[PDB]
């Protein structure tokens, strides 16, 4: 009853709020990435390795909101 | 009492006699000088100045170059300059016409280039010529 | 006002509105096309010179996207792109309203989203094939090359280009012609004109999108 | 008789990714291949 | 299976694929004509 | 019943929040990556493929928030 | 009765938050995507096709919130 | 009574939200691509297009909170 | 009664918030009309063009709040 | 009773609302017109034209909240 | 009663919320509208006019706020 | 009782609100006004004069928050 | 009780919010301030006159919330 | 009882969001007062006499509110 | 029943609020690490290992958000 | 009971509001206070002494918020 | 029951903002940090040092907010 | 019961709050640090002792937000 129902919830504003910060981000961060890629295209391959890099570690932030919200809605030791 | 002013040209120095206020075109657009001035760095598009001291202000146009303006005193640093006046306004627009002339003809990445920045060039003589 | 539809039975159900509505597309495409492709002539005649352009313009984009072997995929980002550009203006432009079904309103193919997953999985199986056909049976692009501990964010990735490139179509020509229809009920056919050609100009652009994001899968598997 | 109930997930899914398949075949040797 | 007739579902249709066909004609004919034009050039 | 109710809503916030970041995220980044290739169009190749492989790292985090909320539609283990 | 309630809202808030972000997020690259336009018109070609691309890319993103809008109000599983 | 009522609101914030962010985002969309034109007149035919094509993109957005108000309001299947 | 109350306030905020994004957005892009018609004054005709016509494309933003809380008020289904 | 109640303060709120983003957008835009002219004087003539078309797009965005509030207030149909 | 107590705070609100954007409007034009002048003295009197025009524009939208805040107290006609 | 309660909040938050904004402008618009001075001392008497007469355009706007405030403190025709 | 119990805190929010944003205000302006001097120091003598008047200006805003504060506090009409 | 419990809150937020405006104020301020000592050193007895002159001006803004923060919990009339 | 559907919640926002800072902060610090990488090939070796060490350091940020949530939903001790 | 437990978190937000401002105040000002040391050390002498004074001006502002905390959680007149 | 519930919440909210600040603080700093390497390769070790003791500083912000968090949900003397 | 309650989460807040504006502070402040360190590594011993010297002002902050919440959860004494 109360117990899934906040669950549901939690489990709706973990993956909700988790995306606000990284999503901005991850775009500051590729876009500077490409700007640099403009201006020297001969350090592409620098560059790329760096910006795919960074977006892991920025990728996984959203991650621990996405698992954290599965653990709410499937594995919920509480219900 | 007042800020003092010496535009110079690659061969001559045209103005150094000093005045209470200018007035000059630059790559932003407009800007105005009055004396005790903040110093300031601007690169100044070619187009007319406008000068006033005293009773009397009068444009010479001048073709571009920087412009920066010290503690009570300005210097500005422009490729060519004229004064608006010894100019004579109808010859200026004829040139301004050959110039437009020749233009609408050029053609070719570069051409039009030299095409664009000579009838730039022109259309501010007489615009100092009438002024 | 109705999401409902109605099936046919060969003891499944499927529904019937979507295979009539995709039978007007492909009887529509071969029979232009199959006029088109009668008499050529060296210099572009009348009528045939927008086919020719409509190639020019699928062959560009596949090489782009794909590269220097874009020239076997041609026909399927071919078809990708005319399925379903004819798909959103066979159902914007024909009309269908007329028509009365007997329980469900018919304008593309495409609403159901049957279609659009089938579309995605058919670019899905492409790329695959792409993918198993030109690299390593062993591996394609899925690989852990980078990062042995990007393996969740890669595998999940997988599963996402089929599910978004399958939901964007999908969404937004189902969501245009509810427009259309909502539109409809408050008020008289005059006054949502210009929504139909805002919803027109994008019926062609999620078609072409697709197409192109559908040609710049084969190129991740290439490399 | 029964209101509306859309957003349904049945088989006819199935059904037109195979009518949409056909047409894709089909319609690539008529129209696209000549 | 049945058909459905109203005429709501496709007077709207009606206009846009007319547009379409006849500015599309238009624009089409006169680029593939263009092409075909420099083809034989 | 409440269960239902408090699920329906997680499902809208979900999605609700998930497209704030990333969708300022992507503008920035592809709009600096525009720039870069009108600044050097003959980089455009080298440009284009970062700017496609960050919008799809940028478009995943709105995907959790779309695959949650769906989870809370559809397939619910709650009700 | 409630369960529809709450369904009803969450598909006014699905959309309603939706397009905050990329709301944002197109007009930043779109406007900086002109910018270089007027700057390089030779480059017409090659910035449009970004940026195009880039908005379906944004677009989208309020799909997501569109599609499950309307799951919610039309093929709603829950009531 | 409440289901209606509900209904009601979220065709309110439906409409209020969804011209939040694009509301913004086409404004400094198009005063970027007024800014380029003044730098270069002969560039306006090229910039116009991209400009109008921009806002078609960013205008929708809040089209989608406009017709799920509507949907709310008119054609509400709840009620 | 309930009703009627809901649909007022929804009336309030559908305007009240629809002006939030446009009017900051309408602000930047006159304002950098203007900047842009002061440093070409030969530019006016054609920056005022775009002007006006990106106004209205912004204009329009709170149209749609402004038509549904009139919708609300006036020509309530629900009341 | 409450539907009075209600609609008061729908009545605030729509003006409160609307005075937000306008308030800031004809500011900038007013601001960076008067800039332009102190760069500019004799193009006095072609700013003013537009910069006073552009108060009056911006300044009907708060009309739309101003009508509404009166039309709540005074020619109030649901009392 | 409670028709009267939430006249009076739509009454607070109306005009506490109104001054917000305009109050930081007015802010930045004059502020520009004055370095402008301090960069061109000459140009006080062509600056001056368009600053004062502005702000009876910017000043007007808290006058809204203000008059229905009025009419909230005074001229009541709920009570 | 509840009103009287209601209407001194409403004098709180009247008064509490208006300086938000203003508050921020004329800042933004004297210390703009000062950096001019301390480029341009000879415009001192100038520049006095617009940043004076700006801030008294600004001043009111809280001074319409400070009015109402009163009028519902002391002047309270509700109570 | 009632009524005094929200007057105490109206008298709180009420100064509570009106240093905000002057607080903000006077900081840029006089930190603009000092930073022009600095660059002037002939000019001290012109400038500390007006960002002193400036301030007194920026000053008062959270003097009427001050006010309204004590008006709730000591000299109450409404207890 | 509740008077008291209404008071000591109101004599939390009063300093609590007090120092909210100031303490970013005086931030900039100084800060911007020792980049300027650092331009011109031999200008810091100029420079800091504006600067302490600055601050009490912004230290204020936040005694307004510790003050009526102690006359709530200390020299409470209501209590 | 309330202990556990409050510790669920809790579970919720610890791991969404989490992400919220330093989803940005890694963003801006990646981006400008690239950038930087772009201007000096050369010093990627030098550029990178700060780089990684950075996120690390605001990474755990939103791991100690994460092992909250999860102490709170399986090795909960107050259920 | 009640006064005590409206006291405790009076004493829990006023700490917590207090550091918002100044903790961001103190930081711009410190930080340009190095950077302008860093570009002129031989002034470091003369940075530091109005770095030092300027902290103390700021950090006293979220004394204020302390004592208050503090006079509510220990020398608390109301319980 | 209560207490522990209400402690669960305490426990949640306080490592979930700590994170807020210090997340994006952390993320600035190492940034610039690297940027700062990128143009001076060989000030690295300088460079390092500081940016490493910094984080520490930073760091901590956040440990304060997950101590309290382990003392609400572990070492609890409340329950 | 409810005076536990009420304290634990004020306890939360203080701690949750203190570290908003403080953990961006530092980290303005230390970057730019760095940045001058980078640019004249020779001042390294220079910006170090300011530097430190400002995180130890910034950092107590959340020291007065965290020894409420202590003497909130361990030395409380309203429990």
């Amino acid at each position: 009853p109360l117990i899934a129902a906040a669950s549901v919830i939690a489990a709706g504003l973990a993956v909700g709020l988790a995306s606000i910060g990284p999503g901005v981000g991850q775009g500051t961060a590729a876009g500077q990435a490409v700007e640099g890629i403009a201006r020297q295209p001969e350090a592409e391959g620098k560059i790329r390795g760096t910006l795919l890099l960074s977006l892991a570690f920025m990728e996984a932030l959203t991650i621990y909101g996405l698992v954290v919200a599965l653990a709410l809605l499937f594995a919920n030791p509480f219900v | 009492m007042t800020l003092n002013l010496c535009v110079l040209t690659p061969n001559r120095s045209i103005w150094n006699s000093e005045v209470k206020e200018i007035i000059l075109s630059t790559n932003s657009g407009q800007i105005g000088v009055l004396p005790n001035h903040a110093p300031t760095a601007t690169a100044v598009d070619i187009g007319i100045l406008r000068i006033r001291l005293n009773d009397q202000w009068l444009t010479l146009a001048l073709m571009g170059g920087f412009a920066r303006i010290g503690n009570n005193e300005i210097t500005i640093l422009v490729n060519d300059a004229e004064r608006g006046s010894d100019i004579d306004p109808q010859e200026a627009q004829q040139t301004l016409e050959i110039a437009e002339a020749n233009l609408r003809k050029a053609e070719g990445k570069r051409q039009k280039i030299e095409a664009n920045l000579a009838l730039r060039r022109a259309r501010t003589r007489v615009e100092a010529s009438n002024t | 006002v109705g999401q409902h539809f109605y099936w046919q039975i060969g003891g499944f159900q499927i529904h019937g509105q979507v295979l009539i509505t995709s039978w007007v597309v492909i009887a529509i495409l071969l029979g232009s096309a199959a006029i088109a492709v009668r008499s050529p002539q060296t210099i572009p005649t009348g009528g045939q010179n927008f086919f020719e352009y409509v190639l020019e313009f699928i062959r560009d984009v596949s090489k782009t996207q794909i590269g220097e072997e874009y020239r076997p995929w041609v026909p399927f980002i071919g078809t990708m792109f005319l399925f379903i550009f004819v798909s959103n203006w066979s159902g914007a432009l024909l009309p269908w309203k007329i028509i009365q079904l007997p329980h469900g309103e018919l304008a593309a193919p495409t609403n159901d989203i049957n279609t659009t997953v089938a579309l995605a999985l058919l670019t899905s199986v492409a790329y695959f094939y792409a993918g198993l056909t030109k690299k390593g049976l062993g591996y394609f692009g899925k690989y852990i090359q980078p990062t042995p501990i990007l393996l969740p964010i890669n595998i999940l990735e997988d599963f996402t280009k089929p599910l978004s490139l399958s939901f964007r179509l999908f969404g937004n020509i189902l969501a245009d012609e509810l427009v259309v229809v909502v539109l409809v009920s408050l008020v008289p056919l005059v006054v949502p004109i210009p929504v139909m050609f805002l919803g027109l100009f994008t019926s062609g652009i999620q078609a072409l999108i697709f197409a192109t994001l559908a040609a710049a899968y084969i190129g991740e598997s290439l490399e | 008789i029964e209101k509306a109930s859309l957003f349904d997930f049945n088989l006819t899914l199935p059904i037109i990714m195979a009518e949409f398949l056909f047409l894709m075949f089909a319609l690539d040797k008529i129209y696209y291949t000549p | 299976f049945n058909t459905d007739i109203l005429a709501t579902n496709l007077i709207n249709l009606s206009v846009v694929l007319g547009v379409l066909i006849f500015f599309g004609k238009g624009v089409l004919s006169d680029l593939l004509d263009n092409r075909k034009q420099r083809i034989l050039n």
